[PDB]
RNA sequence: AUAUACCGCCAUCUUCAGCAAACCCUGAUGAAGGCUACAAAGUAAGCGCAAGUACCCACGUAAAGACGUUAGGUCAAGGUGUAGCCC
């Protein structure tokens, strides 16, 4: 049986979100890609450099947000810029989410030598598509 | 036992009230000591002064 | 909470006790009709068995 | 490396072993299972082992009308708050070890005499407060699947009652001891029997039945005799509100067949109208305490027959070797008797 | 205050009358004998439970007492009506396919409900989970048959026992009467004695809601003035 | 060291179509069992199949393939429980 990124049957009490229910082969068939560069394009460079980047920042903001994010990170580069657009709860102190952005951004830019930005998109609670 | 866990239950002939608790209303027989769980000291001293 | 023990006494004697008991609030519709005109026979749950030796139906021929 | 660390949930999964062919069939005999522990619950963002106060984020932005600084607490100020926080955390573990003393049954091991609440609320704002639920067996039972193997599943039996007559009791079934007491009490409330009860705190008269084969036989019994019956007979009857019976459970000692067999007896009992309304005669009630004083306790609401009821010089009734063994004093038992706790 | 004299004024004073809705002048003996409803089965098709209602066997076929389906006629005729005077769910079930379309068109035009179509297992004692948490059970169940189509009884009895519903039924020789409330013993096969049927519990329905608007307006018209 | 503590990713039946919460009913309220369409106690969310999508079609091929079965494989991908080593 396939294991890869399928989040298992349960009793109906498990909610998962619309990226957890779609297993792998529903990639680019009902489910986008959580990061957007175009290094693994026919002809493109960096593709390997771009990855560790990637699984960096994910880590550096589930880390940095702890216990803030609702789902996954979705990554955009256009040029040399790098968005990050993250779901985030409604826990927090408002004054701590501007404190982290603000902090976040600039050790970013510093750390990969390009214009950072954070934006966040607050929820109530977790989104839940479906009771697996 | 029920005597001896408090302290301020007085087993006396005065305090009828607690004294009617270890006589059966519709028989008035004493209750025997494993009935009510109390110790073999404290039912002498309650058949005494019920009596 | 109507009880469905229905082959323990019938409708009425299992609604008319529980609301003695206070397990039903209110009477349903139908009790205070089935008191008033209550049926012949009381409609209790009953096991047929067959018959055995000399038993037989006591139902005549008409001629 | 900084890439080779996993979240805390996948940390705890792997650690816990939850799922995997030991837990499958309980193929090991295992007793304390590792617990996760939630290690960022006392947590506080901001706070780290060097002791800096970030403005905004863990100590005040503002303070007296001014945007505070960066500023380090000093060691000693920095050791009080690590103590503090291990204080808190075993403070906290202390608490969760801290665990309610439960009431036993029948024993201190055995679920049966356990009280599991009243039933659940009905969904049309229906409740049963006024109802007590009883544990009287839980087994662990067994099928044979033809993937699985041995498969365990529990059966529960629970009485119901609200101790002014209406009780009953229901089997529950599930995987789960906690499923099958929720399946057993709340079905028990839809499968009540009404109880009559002789000034509301014996049994009308003795009541000997068998059932399958268990044997039960119920005496009559005045104020102050107390519950002298089997356990089981002892929790059924506070639910129901029986506070004086002796019973004698004979052959078969099997629990749904007492219960079953409980439930039918008292539910078949026949009552003192019901006997003057049979007969047409009144029901006289003859008490050595208050001597040849007759007390009429049932009248015929019909008329009232004018011819006595036939005087059989001597009847031709069954009675119980045991019943005449004891009234001879022929009947020795060191178990018979016995000083026992009030019930 | 006012809710007292409302149900003594309308839901008590017709339980003070032996017959409040006159459905005696309904049918008759003779009514009944030329619907041929003192017809029942074989002699060998007899249930022992319907022997005290059996006038005999004429040829080996059994005969109905008509004087006795009278005296229960009257009476599942009278509670009927009672029900329908109170505004109950009065619901007719029957599995006899050749009276399925005359059964479910009686009840449309009485007001009330037909079930003639195969009985699903809990459709009484599961409505809940079938319907949901609010529904309301029938108050009243008539069978025009009680027997199902393998001749047993229809699942229907024992659940309307279970959920204490009272049951009117026609009950023929082959049949069980003990769990139905208001037996009725008669033909239930001939078309003609089917077709009588309908017609007294419709009549005994309809009038008791004609009986029921009257009363009320009479007693709101009172109260203004 | 222990895959016989595990996560992770998988083999296998599967070239399967079943699994099942919550209820209901039958068996005297036993372990258990629950169908007949001219129907007789089952209702079943969810999951799988199916449907859709990929490739050259609606075909075919891929992919998918639940719950469980073999304490199946892997502590030597990485991580990790327990035990052990630290001149
Ligand atoms: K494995
Ligand atoms: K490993
Ligand atoms: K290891
Ligand atoms: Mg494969
Ligand atoms: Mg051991
Ligand atoms: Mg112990
Ligand atoms: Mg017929
Ligand atoms: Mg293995
Ligand atoms: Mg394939
Ligand atoms: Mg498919
Ligand atoms: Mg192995
Ligand atoms: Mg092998
Ligand atoms: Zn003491």
């Amino acid at each position: 049986k396939n294991r890869a990124a399928r989040v298992r049957v349960s009793k109906g009490d498990k909610p998962v979100t619309y990226e957890e229910a779609h297993a792998p082969h529903y990639i680019a068939h009902r489910k986008g890609w959580l990061s957007l560069h175009t290094g693994n394009l026919d002809g493109e460079d960096h593709a390997a450099e771009r990855t560790v980047e990637d699984v960096f920042l994910r880590k550096f903001m589930w880390g940095t947000f702890p216990g803030c994010l609702a789902d996954q990170l979705v990554l955009k580069r256009r040029g040399n810029q790098l968005e990050i657009c993250a779901v985030v709860l409604r826990q927090l102190s408002p004054h701590k989410y501007y404190f982290l952005v603000g902090y976040s951004e600039t050790l970013l830019s510093y750390f990969y030598k390009c214009p950072v930005r954070l934006h966040l998109q607050t929820v109530p609670s977790k989104v839940v598509y479906k009771y697996l | 036992c029920p005597i001896c866990r408090d302290h301020k239950l007085h087993v006396d002939f005065r305090n009828v009230k607690l004294l009617e608790q270890f006589v059966c209303a519709h028989t008035g027989i004493i209750f025997y000591a494993p009935y009510t769980g109390v110790c073999v000291k404290q039912h002498k001293r309650l058949t005494q002064a019920i009596q | 909470a109507g009880s469905r023990l229905e082959t323990v006494g019938s409708i009425f004697s299992r609604t008319r006790d529980l609301v003695r008991a206070g397990v039903l609030k209110e009477k349903p519709l139908w009790f205070d009709v089935y008191d008033a005109f209550p049926p012949l026979r009381e409609p209790v749950f009953q096991r047929p068995r067959v018959r055995y030796g000399k038993a037989k139906a006591p139902i005549q021929d008409i001629w | 490396s900084f890439f080779t660390k996993l979240t805390a949930d996948e940390l705890w999964k792997g650690a816990l072993a939850e799922t995997g062919a030991g837990a499958k069939k309980g193929r090991g005999k295992r007793t304390k299972k590792k617990k996760r522990k939630d290690l960022n619950r006392g947590q506080i963002i901001g706070e780290g082992r060097y002791g800096f106060l970030w403005p905004g984020l863990n100590v005040p932005l503002m303070k007296n009308g001014a945007v505070q600084t960066i500023a380090q607490r000093s060691k000693e100020e920095q050791e009080k708050v690590e103590a503090d926080m291990i204080q808190q955390r075993e403070e906290w573990d202390r608490k969760k070890k801290m665990k309610v003393k439960r009431e036993r049954g029948w024993s201190g091991n055995s679920w049966g005499g356990i009280s599991l609440g009243p039933p659940d609320p009905g969904p049309c704002g229906e409740t049963y407060e006024d109802f007590d639920t009883r544990i009287l067996e839980v087994r662990n039972v067994f099928t044979m699947t033809a993937k699985e193997g041995r498969k365990k599943s529990i059966r529960v039996l629970v009485a119901v009652g609200n101790g002014k007559g209406a009780a009953g009791f229901s089997i529950g079934k599930a995987t789960d001891r906690m499923d099958a007491f929720r399946k057993a009490k709340n079905r028990a409330v839809h499968h009540l029997h009404y109880i009559e009860r002789y000034e509301d705190h014996t049994i009308f008269h003795d009541i000997s039945l068998r059932f399958k084969r268990t044997h039960i036989k119920m005496k009559k019994q005045p104020k102050g005799y107390g519950l002298r019956c089997h356990r089981a007979i002892i929790t059924i009857c506070r639910l129901i509100g029986i506070k004086d019976m002796y019973a004698k459970v004979s052959g078969s000692i099997n629990m749904l067949s007492l219960t079953q067999g409980l439930f039918r007896g008292l539910s078949r009992q026949e009552t003192h109208q019901q006997l003057a309304d049979k007969k047409g005669l009144h029901v006289v009630e003859i008490r050595e305490e208050c001597g040849p004083l007759p007390i009429v306790v049932a009248s015929p609401r019909g008329p009232l027959r004018k011819d006595p009821e036939p005087e059989d010089e001597v009847p031709d009734v069954k009675l119980d070797w045991e019943d005449v063994k004891t009234a001879q004093g022929m009947k020795r038992s060191v178990w018979s008797n016995l000083k026992r706790a009030a019930t | 205050e006012d809710s007292t004299d409302f149900n003594d004024k309308i839901l008590n004073e017709p339980l003070k009358h032996s017959d409040f809705f006159n459905v005696k002048e309904l049918f008759s003996v003779r009514s009944l004998f030329d619907a041929r409803v003192h017809l029942g089965h074989k002699a060998g098709c007899r249930h022992r439970f319907m022997e005290p209602y059996i006038f005999g066997s004429r040829l080996d076929h059994d005969i109905i007492d008509l004087e006795q389906t009278a005296t229960h006629l009257q009476l599942a005729l009278n509670f009927t009506a009672h029900m329908a005077y109170r505004k109950g769910i009065i619901l007719f079930i029957s599995r006899n396919r050749q009276f399925s379309y005359l059964i479910e068109n009686m009840a449309r035009d009485c007001g009330e409900y037909a079930h003639t179509r195969y009985f699903r297992g809990g459709m009484l004692t599961n409505a809940r989970l079938l319907f949901g948490p609010t529904v309301r059970l029938p108050d009243l169940i008539i069978f025009l048959h009680t027997l199902n189509n393998i001749f047993e009884p229809h699942v229907a009895v024992r659940d309307a026992a279970k959920m204490n519903i009272p049951t009117v039924g026609i009950v023929d020789t082959n049949c069980n009467p003990c769990l139905i409330t208001y037996p009725v013993p008669g033909n239930d096969d001939s078309p003609l004695a089917v077709h009588l049927y309908c017609r007294l519990f419709q009549t005994a329905i309809t009038r008791a809601k004609e009986k029921r608007q009257q009363v009320e307006a009479l007693y709101r018209l009172q109260g203004q003035k």
